[PDB]
C-alpha cells in the first residue's frame, strides 16, 4: 500500500 | 509549468488516480459605483443573525457568512470582478466575517452608489 | 427551507462552528453551433495523456480531466449555457472522462461548427 | 466533549 502526489502536466487550448 | 496535483493511492493493487489540489485562497478588494437606479448587481446569502456569531470558525472551504450567491453578467458587481461565490470579508472598510445577514445588507445600502467590498475567492 | 448545515464541535470549553457543506452534482447538455471564423468561445483546460488514464477516478469535486477554465460571455458557448469550471464528460458521443487533452481537442475540431457535448458542474 | 449538526437559517437578498 503507497499514497503518493504528483504532478501531472495541463494544456491550455483556446476553442 | 501549467499542471494539476494528483495523488495516486494504491492498496490491495487496486490504483486510483484523483485530483489533488491545494485551497487557493485569493482576497481582493472591489469598488463598485453605481447609478441611483442601477443594483449593484448580485445576490447575497448567508446566515441571519441579530448579532454576530463569535464561536463561527472559518475554514479554506467556508471563510465567512455572507457570500455571493449570484453575480448578474455585464453588471456593476461582475465588472468590478466579483464572481459568484465570493466571500465577504469587509463591507465598507467593516469587518463582517461573523456578521448576520441582516446587518450586513444594511451596511451596503447605506453606501448608496458606491460600494467597498473586501472578498476572499476560494478555489481548488 | 433556505438554511445551511454547520458543525457544532466543543472540547474542554472551547467552541467551533463551522460550515461542512456537500459538493452539488449538476449535469447538463450543450449544443454549440458556431460560423467558420468565429470560435466557440471557451478555453479548455486538462491533463496531456496519450491514451486514457484507467486508473482516474472521478471524485466529487473533480468529475472529469478536461474542464473549461473560461468562457467568453456572450460567445457560443455562454449562450449554449455553458460556464467556467464546467468538466468534459461526452463530446460528440465520445466519453472523454478519462481521456487525455490533445484527444479532447482533436474530437471537438473533428466536429467542425457543431459541437455537442455533456458537461457537468460541481459548486459547494 | 461533543460533535453536534446544526442547521442555521440564511437569508438571500438582491442588491
Amino acid at each position: 500500500a503507497d499514497s503518493i502526489e504528483i504532478y501531472i502536466p495541463e494544456a491550455q487550448t483556446r476553442l | 509549468r501549467t499542471k494539476r496535483l494528483f495523488r495516486h493511492y494504491t492498496v490491495g493493487s487496486y490504483d486510483s488516480l484523483t485530483s489533488h489540489s491545494d485551497y487557493v485562497i485569493d482576497d481582493k478588494v472591489a469598488i463598485l459605483q453605481k447609478r441611483d437606479h442601477e443594483g449593484f448587481g448580485f445576490v447575497l446569502r448567508g446566515a441571519k443573525a441579530e448579532t454576530p456569531i463569535e464561536e463561527f470558525t472559518p475554514t479554506p472551504a467556508f471563510p465567512a457568512l455572507q457570500y455571493l450567491e449570484s453575480v448578474d453578467v455585464e453588471g456593476v458587481a461582475w465588472r468590478a470582478g466579483l464572481r459568484t461565490g465570493d466571500f465577504l470579508i469587509e463591507v465598507n472598510g467593516v469587518n463582517v466575517v461573523k456578521v448576520g445577514h441582516k446587518q450586513v445588507v444594511g451596511l451596503i445600502r447605506q453606501g448608496g452608489n458606491r460600494l467597498v467590498m473586501k472578498v476572499v475567492s476560494v478555489t481548488r
